C-alpha cells in the first residue's frame, strides 16, 4: 500500500460509494492531508487523557470516565500501535454531545 | 490595579496567577476558566500538587 | 505460524478496545473505517488534517445524497 490509496480506501469507508463514482471527496481529503505529515503541536498521551476524561465530565457520563480508565489501560496492555496519541486526538475531535 | 488587591503582599499576589484548562470542540468559556496557586517551594510538602487538584474541583463548583 | 497469528489477536483486541472509546465519546466510526484509522496512525499523521476530512465526509454523504 501506500497512506495515499490507504486515504482512499477511508473514503470508501466514511461514504458508500465507489471510488469511480465520486473522485471529489477524495480530492478534498488528499487537498487536506497532503502538505503535512507530521504534528507540529504538543506531543503527550497523557495529556489528551486527560483531556478525554475532562471531556466526559462535561457531558455527564461520568461512569464512562471510569470506562476509559480501563479502556487506555486495555490499550497498553496491548501495546502494538505506534502512535497512540494520534487517534486519541483524532476520536477526541470527532466527539458529539448528545448529553 | 483598579480593586484593592494591588497593596497585598507581593507573595501572595505573584503566586496568584492565572490558568485555563485545555481547549477542545464544543466547551464553555466559564468552565475553563479557573484560578491556581502554584508552589515551587518547599512549602510543597504541605500544598501538594495532587492537593492542588482537590482545590481545582473547589473552586470549580 | 501460532504465534504470528497470536500478533493478529493482539492487533484486533486493539480494534476493538478503540472501538469503545469511540463510541464513548460518540463518534461516527465504525470498525471498518477504525481498521482504517489505525492502519494511517503508524506511519505518523496528523490527527487535526483527519478530523477535518472525516468531518466533510460525514458532511458529503447526505449532500451527495
Amino acid at each position: 500500500k501506500s497512506p495515499n490509496v490507504l486515504l482512499q480506501n477511508l473514503c470508501c469507508r466514511i461514504l458508500g460509494r465507489s471510488e469511480a463514482d465520486v473522485a471529489q471527496q477524495f480530492q478534498y481529503a488528499v487537498r487536506v492531508i497532503g502538505s503535512n505529515f507530521a504534528p507540529t503541536v504538543e506531543r503527550d498521551e497523557f495529556l489528551v487523557a486527560e483531556k478525554i476524561k475532562k471531556e466526559l465530565i462535561r457531558q455527564r457520563r461520568e461512569a464512562d470516565a471510569a470506562l476509559f480508565s480501563e479502556l487506555h489501560r486495555k490499550l497498553h496492555s496491548q501495546g502494538v500501535l505506534k502512535n497512540k496519541w494520534s487517534i486519541l486526538y483524532l476520536l477526541l475531535s470527532l466527539s458529539e454531545d448528545p448529553r | 490595579r483598579a480593586t484593592n488587591a494591588q497593596f497585598d503582599s507581593p507573595e501572595i499576589l505573584r503566586r496568584l496567577d492565572v490558568r485555563l484548562l485545555e481547549v477542545s470542540p464544543g466547551d464553555t468559556g466559564w468552565d475553563v476558566f479557573s484560578l491556581d496557586y502554584h508552589v515551587d517551594g518547599p512549602i510543597a510538602t504541605v500544598f501538594t500538587r495532587e492537593c492542588m487538584s482537590h482545590y481545582l474541583r473547589v473552586f470549580n463548583f | 505460524a501460532a504465534a504470528a497469528a497470536a500478533n493478529l489477536n493482539a492487533v484486533r483486541e486493539t480494534m476493538d478496545v478503540l472501538l469503545e472509546i469511540s463510541r464513548i465519546l460518540n463518534t461516527g466510526l465504525d470498525m471498518e473505517t477504525l481498521s482504517i484509522c489505525v492502519r494511517l496512525c503508524e506511519q505518523g499523521i496528523n490527527p487535526e488534517a483527519l478530523s477535518s476530512v472525516i468531518k466533510e465526509l460525514r458532511k458529503a454523504t447526505e449532500a451527495l445524497k
